[PDB]
RNA sequence: GCUUAAUUUGACUCAACACGGGGAAACUCACCAGGUCCAGACACAAUAAGGAUUGACAGAUUGAGAGCUCUUUCUUGAUUUUGUGGGUGGUGGUGCAUGGCCGUUCUUAGUUGGUGGAGUGAUUUGUCUGCUUAAUUGCGAUAACGAACGAGACCUUAACCUACUAAAUAGUGGUGCUAGCAUUUGCUGGUUAUCCACUUCUUAGAGGGACUAUCGGUUUCAAGCCGAUGGAAGUUUGAGGCAAUAACAGGUCUGUGAUGCCCUUAGACGUUCUGGGCCGCACGCGCGCUACACUGACGGAGCCAGCGAGUCUAACCUUGGCCGAGAGGUCUUGGUAAUCUUGUGAAACUCCGUCGUGCUGGGGAUAGAGCAUUGUAAUUAUUGCUCUUCAACGAGGAAUUCCUAGUAAGCGCAA
């Protein structure tokens, strides 16, 4: 399974006030919005990233979720290279 | 679409809701379904 | 001041006379014109589908059932008078409208 | 608008049966069995019930609004009118719905089974019961689909009693041993019900009444 | 069974065989002889710019669908193509290890304790001879007297409410505008709004009412069973729902088996992209369908119902005016729902006729010519209307039946 990297604002970027992935078992139709992928890309992409922790997946009738955790500060703050206190996962948004 | 428990076929196509019927009868209770007569 | 119409489709026939008693209460203590609320036939829902997972066994079924009852008052009142009492007679599982049809 | 009737009092059902399912499978401590969802006006209010509200309020806002960043994005539902007040669950056997959240995950980490089976029992049938349900049919060490039992109780059901004695209570395993589909029943006392019927149909009771006057001789009084 | 390029298989006494909700072509896809491209978490590594690849061909190539061939300008850019060893990878053609509840069955028409009796003891009485009941339902006998689960009870329906209270999303009763009117007082109409007054019929909440009542027989005079008159109702008042002892290793959904070989990782598990699954001659146990006719066909008329259904991100119901012989086509509307389709003008039956008992006008089973629609596509007729042809078939041997008084049978044509 292929990761292309064209884009990584359609790869990982704005989920750091989101934190959290839906999706669709799903199959060829390349289009989605609020999340990175088209309609495959960061699904496949994600089975490496669950492979490194940070995303917790339930199925639930075919709608795939995910959310961060503490070991999200590792690559989003540097390859981002944002400082702190404008990223972060446990406080995603102005309240939480 | 195959939902769950090994069906595509006996859909509930009725009412909207696209059930497998399987499946359908331990998810009719919080439905609100119940069976009196 | 506009002749309105108020409409409720539920399922719990418990929780549908404490709501049509308290309507025509508050506005019979302000005394405006209305008219009883009239009661619908009720609809049932229903499916018969085999008791069985898989296909192996004699044979006869099931039948299920959902019960959907529906009332509904027209009235006529000032707007200060309605546009606060219908938003004190909340409760779950029950659903209020408001028609202002005056064609 | 452009709305169908009928459909809309059965498609929130189908969106009443799925919630419920994270509160089965993200959660296992504080008991938030029962769900419940209260619309107002433009908000849906689905109330958090939670004993230890520190998973969801945190450091001011842990999961309050982390989950429902999910289910709101989920089913394409407006942001902020996402309504999730916080509240308490209601007591561990000392309640209704949560003797399913009860017994979901009370068998053991690791030791014998009829251990773990024989004190989920003198609880509740002494403080505030007289019927409940588990399911266990399953084997001990061999190549045997062996079948013994317990339970606690008859249970109250006569006739619409099996429609408002069951519910909406399906909760899975948070225990080391035993993984498939679990379920449980719940069918309490009737001496305490406070809503509706308060003894079974069969039951009659006559009263005692007073002792009497012994003959009443006339004397009889003209105020 | 045969057959096969494969006819994908599950299940064989009631408890398999119109059933797996298996009414049909490419969705299904599990199968057959072609085509595909997708196989990587980390930890290994090398060509990582002087080159893999990202080339997708870039269109003539290229013979054979965009193609997998380079003939080259590369977005080139180590993603990953790669090369492995772990462990991945992961999912679908079956169930199995620390959990089963979902079914069908014998159809709890019966199981079990508390203090008492009897036994060294396991064990036993209660839980019986008799009558009675749909029923271990009950009376009676009695070393046993109270009692639970199951059966009663309950629960949902169908029948009675001139008693409420409340009806432009039901209906009548008037006042009218208003047309007929034999006319002459009259009997039929008239519709938005002409307005008022009504609830009997209608719908839905709240209650009521039946208990075998009351008399006559019969019986250990007991449980009850038979008549009787009243009564909307006197077959548990009619019909259902709900109730656990057991070997069918058919209970499997991102059941996991909480099995280690299924290739379980150039996958024989995906898709798009391909013709061939239930669909081949001479006999059925496949549960009635259309018959075998004058209590009948055909032709004219007469004309009565019940429970259910439905369109926005979108084609669902469909009435008039339309053309045409249907089949249909076109112009419109109406309907998110007692309002619209819809009084769903259903059929048998019903009168007036034609027909004349012959396998004739009963019965149309194989067929050739045609016109239409639905989708990417109907040949191996997917269905439907034309005209032709009318072929087995004169009540059925031995055998053997899902259906109980508005029941058995016909007659429907709603989801």
């Amino acid at each position: 399974m292929l990761m292309p990297k064209e884009d990584r604002n359609k790869i990982h970027q704005y989920l750091f006030q989101e934190g959290v992935v839906v999706a669709k078992k799903d199959f060829n139709q390349a289009k989605h919005e609020e999340i990175d992928t088209k309609n495959l890309y960061v699904i496949k992409a994600l089975q490496s990233l669950t492979s490194k922790g940070y995303v917790k997946t339930q199925f639930s009738w075919q709608y795939y979720y995910y959310t961060l955790t503490e070991e999200g500060v590792e690559y989003l703050r540097e390859y981002l290279n944002l400082p702190e206190h404008i990223v972060p996962g446990t406080y995603i948004q102005e309240r939480n | 679409q195959c939902r769950v428990c090994s069906s595509h076929t006996g859909l509930i196509r009725k009412y909207g809701l696209n059930i497998c019927r399987q499946c359908f009868r331990e998810k009719a209770n919080d439905i609100g379904f119940n069976k009196f007569r | 001041i506009i002749k309105i119409r108020i409409t409720l489709t539920s399922t719990k026939v418990k929780q549908l006379e404490n709501v049509s008693s308290n309507i025509v209460k508050n506005a019979e203590q302000h005394n405006l014109v209305k008219k009883g609320p009239v009661r619908l036939p009720t609809k049932v829902l229903k499916i018969s589908t085999r008791k069985t997972p898989n296909g192996e066994g004699s044979k006869t079924w099931e039948t299920y059932e959902m019960r959907i009852h529906k009332r509904y008052i027209d009235l006529e009142a000032p707007v200060q008078i309605v546009k606060r009492i219908t938003q004190i007679t909340i409760e779950p599982g029950v659903d209020v409208e408001v028609v202002v049809a005056s064609n | 608008a452009l709305i169908s009737k009928k459909r809309k009092l059965v498609a929130d059902g189908v969106f009443y049966a799925e919630l419920n399912e994270f509160f089965t499978r993200e959660l296992a401590e504080e008991g938030y069995s029962g769900v419940e969802v209260r619309v107002t006006p433009t908000k849906t209010e689905v109330i958090i019930r939670a004993t230890r509200t520190q998973d969801v309020l945190g450091e001011n806002g842990r999961r309050i609004n982390e989950l429902t960043l999910l289910v709101q994005k989920r089913f394409k539902y407006a942001p902020g009118t996402i309504v999730l007040y916080a509240e308490r669950v209601q007591d561990r056997g000392l309640s209704a719905v949560a003797q399913a959240e009860s017994m979901k995950f009370k068998l053991l980490n690791g030791l014998a089974i009829r251990r773990a089976a024989y004190g989920v029992v003198r609880y509740v049938m002494e403080s505030g019961a007289k019927g409940c349900e588990v399911v266990v049919s399953g084997k001990l060490r061999a190549a045997r689909a062996k079948a013994m039992k317990f339970a606690d109780g008859f249970l109250i059901h006569s006739g619409q009693p099996v429609n408002d004695f069951i519910d909406t209570a399906t909760r899975h395993v948070l225990m080391r041993q035993g993984v498939l589909g679990i379920k449980v029943k719940i069918m309490r006392d009737p001496a305490k019900s406070r809503t509706g019927p308060k003894a079974l149909p069969d039951a009659v009771t006559i009263i005692e009444p007073k002792e009497e006057e012994p003959i009443l001789a006339p004397s009889v009084k003209d105020y």
